[PDB]
């Protein structure tokens, strides 16, 4: 019970890491809007 | 042009104002929009970045021409007047630039918004200000003169 | 303008000037300056280097334009006429630059300041200086012709 319970603890806090990290990636994207050089990155440019 | 002040109370309290591409409203201070095909719109605010999302029907969509690099020292038309620098913000009268009057575009004479304020009171026996505008390649960076505040 | 004289038993020894970006005084000499505004103002002096910092409140600040590369020969305005020459200091007349006006800068006719005296007595039948500016690339860096004494 306890080793589930801690292993499950650890999981959902890595998601929340998971999806800060995830929004702070996201913040650079304030120069999508506008309309610049591809930046050639993970995500994708025209 | 479309450059609305922001209904706070019933009286002015921001100054609303859409650019080329993206609708913009500044977000750093709050109020009920004037317009009111802008009074349905979700509202996208990043951590330092106080912009609203684009989301006007694309029959009114770009109604200003977004500003490049190379930004020459000469006159840029104001709401109070031409401004001229280049190194920083214009060197705007005393008195001018104080407080209350924030979201305002800075335009080139081409109809080309080279910056937009968002503060720099005071700087001095002249005043700058705090603006955002793209930084050397395209990139909406806002630079800060230390002694800073909303206009 | 704002170009001092350095107040020692109540008479000149020195001259401060203020520059762009940053205020100058000339600490190779000593004496209480006779601006108050400076009097309060705390002394920045490197192992050579005898310039004070800025701390003028930005209202005064830059009150002069710096000097950029590419030196032409051409008339620089300077207390006692224009200077002409680019290879080092201008020959200037005999008698001329002697002692005791310690800080005196010489300026572009475009108000640029190219350099800061700091000697040259004497260098023959003409007269070069001993002065600081930016070596190439804006380096602060000073030249001194041999034979220089505090002018």
């Amino acid at each position: 019970c306890t080793c589930v319970a801690i292993i499950m603890v650890s999981c959902v806090t890595s998601v929340w890491l998971l999806c800060r990290t995830r929004n702070l990636c996201i913040t650079p994207y304030k120069l999508a809007p506008n309309a610049q050089v591809p930046i050639l990155l993970a995500l994708l440019c025209c | 042009d479309k450059t609305f002040p922001i209904m706070l109370n019933g009286q002015v309290n921001g100054y609303a104002c859409v650019v080329g591409g993206r609708v913009f409203k500044p977000l750093h201070v709050e109020g009920r929009i004037d317009n009111e095909q802008l009074a349905a719109i979700k509202l996208k605010k990043a951590s330092i970045y106080d912009l609203e999302y684009g989301d006007v029907p694309q029959c009114m969509k770009s109604d200003t021409l977004q500003y490049t690099s190379d930004k020459p020292p000469g006159f840029y038309n104001w709401h109070h007047g031409a401004v001229q620098y280049e190194n920083n913000r214009f060197t705007v009268p005393r008195g001018v630039g104080g407080k209350g009057d924030s979201g305002r575009p800075i335009l080139d004479n081409k109809g080309r918004v080279v910056a937009i304020v968002l503060g720099g009171v005071n700087e001095g026996s002249r005043t700058a200000l705090s603006v955002v505008t793209w930084n050397q390649k395209g990139v909406t960076v806002k630079d800060t003169p230390e002694g800073s505040e909303p206009w």
